[PDB]
DNA sequence: CTGGAGAATCCCGGTGCCGAGGCCGCTCAATTGGTCGTAGACAGCTCTAGCACCGCTTAAACGCACGTACGCGCTGTCCCCCGCGTTTTAACCGCCAAGGGGATTACTCCCTAGTCTCCAGGCACGTGTCAGATATATACATCCTGTG
DNA sequence: CACAGGATGTATATATCTGACACGTGCCTGGAGACTAGGGAGTAATCCCCTTGGCGGTTAAAACGCGGGGGACAGCGCGTACGTGCGTTTAAGCGGTGCTAGAGCTGTCTACGACCAATTGAGCGGCCTCGGCACCGGGATTCTCCAG
């Protein structure tokens, strides 16, 4: 049975940041678990934020606040800039 | 009459482990909290219960930290807690 | 300069509740630094919650959610 | 693809599906998956950059778990984000307490 | 129809099965909630509440009080090994601490 | 606005375990926040159990497995006993 | 008596990777007890996950989920 | 030729902090896991990867504990870790 | 080592108050009773991989001897922290007054779920080659003791 | 007491080889496009509550200063237990062969849970009200300490 993973996206990002660097299957498995874990953390925080404010929708604002709650300092501000850039480009 | 150096410390230990009231003065703590919050957002207001929750959290954290610091100090065969005891406790905790 | 309002006797009372019997004179500045760092973390999260709600008043619930997020669940305030 | 509209490498549509079917809310806004894919892509790119440096620092050209662990534990903010994570085959950092040295 | 009977009464439970069911349905936990899950969960919640309240009432009687206060709740939790394991990362407001002086300090 | 709590059920259970013992409003607030905390823990663990096994339904056996995971030992076994007894009584 | 298979040389290697320079002879029984308790917790949770799935085989996913439940997330096994 | 008592220990520390391979023997550890699991359910089978994940986790845990233990032993002005050091580390951690 | 002083804490009892606890409207959420459609239970079948065994090679464990450096006990100094009495400060309490904003209601609209069709991104599967695993011999780099 | 050099260990080209990584292929299922329907939320106005600012009086607490003792720490000696190394044993590791238990999938079909509309009583808010607890004072008991 077919099993979806994040391997190709992690691999595209790796060939973007280090065009000559590769990654082993075990390291790719680690990267997949990292993406899944961070996704779960951010989505859990956005869910709880939406619940606390009696909202039905997870929006860019909930996601942005979850990122600001979960990531430390500079990681948080840069992630926020990436997210806002992507949403502006998406609506544009 | 004078008690020897440590009888009254033990008296306060017993007393404050019987008691449950907050140990920091409320108004200085509130000024501290508002001053700290100035750097995140200006003209902020606080509910009294928010400040009280902060004080409860802070005092519980400091009391547990002093317990761990006491264990670290006793480990080095001392009865006097030192900044290095606090640093060791917080390093083991992962802070 | 309001951190100095957290006086030496208050820190001694806290250490007594922690079972400490004898307290170095240098403990008080370290404890003030520790308390300020802790309050900075909790209050940063609380004001983030406040800003998300578009409010201007930090509520007890903002503080309780901030504490629970940092693994310091607090009973007795809702 | 929504990833091309958002200018991303991470799957905006797949992330949207995982959010909808992950029991996170009754509804998901259109910008939520875009923002989330951007943040996930940024954190992935940070780790992969540091890990490629660590691989180069082991004279390797291909990243392995050891390179990932070196990357994570040497960067302060990633170490805070992954404080209670164990990387399999990652080893530890070469740290000897100075009081133990000759 | 008939006489409206609560599921708590059918289960022999004091905790409200219908409210726990509604909190599960609107809590983004699963697409569907089985019929026995709220009954089971209410029984588990009732058992934990009963344990804490029994131990806290004992602690209150030990201080010659007829009314549970946060001190008695804290004494129940911190004196019970398994409750103290369950509530290990939790702060009870106005609960104080357990009396504990290290023997080397005496 | 109407604010719901477990106070009445806590008082009934207390009158079962302690007929004359009463409760202050602070202790009742603590018991309410404790019930809410434990509800969220068990419900989240059952939710992720159902997700792990690719099920759509939270059932009595998901709640039972969640109890065995979250509660410490004798608490877990007595809670599992009570839960299965309650489900048996409700089903009959 | 399989706990004795975790030998003194193996515990010494673990301590060396931990940065320990000199090891007391009483460390080995303490470490075997610690490891037994750890494995008991993790395996209890993994077998709970396994029995819930109505399997007879403890899977890598059970172990990973058990490690995650104890706040000890493991990367590299799914 | 003889090294002094501690030189080879430091050599081992450097060697094993450079490498990543597992440090317990696989078959004794597997027998230990199966023996422990016998107490929870009979006739259990294990995936090879399940045992490998258990061993990875156990070794990472033991290494982090030994690092904390070395800190607690240095705090008492020793270079030798003792069971009291391990116990203090696990107490401050909250185990 | 006793034996009184002296201080602190606790135990009793009377007062008084304010919050726990019981009762009364009332309303909205839980129950009743059907309907339906799909999630999951079940049976059968495939075949993956876990278990069992077996022979051999050797790396690792084990047991032993020796010495040294580290743990630990003891001593002494001195300084810094405790116990306590006094003075100052501002916390605390009670009250008054203004109004900012949290919370509610109503309305309206636009944004998201749902559906259906269609197709291309992504997954499983092959495959070849080059980065890395493994010697291998060597050039250092390091530790330790003898010697000047 | 400080270098010389010897033995030991480790980093470093260099050569073999291999298997796992990177890319290409086929295809299918889930992601995108185009709508419609409906309700979640954005917005404005309003109300009242609860936050802030001020003010004055009282006293608990903070700050300060002053012995003095006892605890931290530095130094020193000693003994034993752990590190290092060496020879012997033993089972781990590895590689194969073989067997079948059970994991995993598929096809059926049914029964279980969502949903919906009407009904009603369980639980919630409000409101008294009396008794459990706080407080205050005063005396008994216990504990600490120093002087003989």
């Amino acid at each position: 049975t077919r099993k979806e993973s994040y391997a190709i996206y992690v691999y595209k990002v790796l060939k973007q940041v280090h065009p000559d660097t590769g990654i082993s299957s075990k390291a790719m498995s680690i990267m997949n678990s990292f993406v899944n874990d961070v996704f779960e953390r951010i989505a859990g925080e956005a869910s709880r934020l939406a619940h606390y404010n009696k909202r039905s929708t997870i929006t860019s604002r909930e996601i942005q606040t979850a990122v600001r709650l979960l990531l430390p300092g500079e990681l948080a501000k840069h992630a926020v800039s990436e997210g806002t850039k992507a949403v502006t480009k998406y609506t544009s | 009459h004078r008690y020897r150096p440590g009888t009254v410390a033990l008296r306060e230990i017993r007393r404050y482990q019987k008691s449950t009231e907050l140990l920091i003065r409320k108004l200085p703590f509130q000024r501290l909290v508002r001053e700290i919050a100035q750097d995140f957002k200006t003209d902020l207001r606080f509910q009294s219960s928010a400040v009280m929750a902060l004080q409860e959290a802070s005092e519980a954290y400091l009391v547990a930290l002093f317990e761990d610091t006491n264990l670290c100090a006793i480990h080095a065969k001392r009865v006097t807690i030192m900044p290095k005891d606090i640093q060791l406790a917080r390093r083991i905790r992962g802070e | 300069d309001n951190i100095q309002g957290i006086t030496k006797p208050a820190i001694r009372r806290l250490a007594r509740r922690g079972g400490v019997k004898r307290i170095s004179g240098l403990i008080y500045e370290e404890t003030r630094g520790v308390l300020k760092v802790f309050l900075e973390n909790v209050i940063r999260d609380a004001v983030t919650y406040t800003e998300h709600a578009k409010r201007k008043t930090v509520t007890a619930m903002d503080v309780v959610y901030a504490l629970k997020r940092q693994g310091r669940t607090l009973y007795g305030f809702g | 693809t929504r990833s091309s509209r958002a200018g991303l490498q991470f799957p905006v549509g797949r992330v949207h599906r995982l959010l909808r079917k992950g029991n996170y809310a009754e509804r998901v806004g259109a910008g939520a998956p875009v923002y989330l894919a951007a943040v996930l892509e940024y954190l992935t790119a940070e780790i992969l950059e540091l890990a490629g440096n660590a691989a180069r620092d082991n004279k390797k050209t291909r990243i392995i778990p050891r390179h990932l662990q070196l990357a994570v534990r040497n960067d302060e903010e990633l170490n805070k984000l992954l404080g209670r994570v164990t990387i399999a085959q990652g080893g530890v950092l070469p740290n000897i307490q100075s009081v133990l040295l000759p």
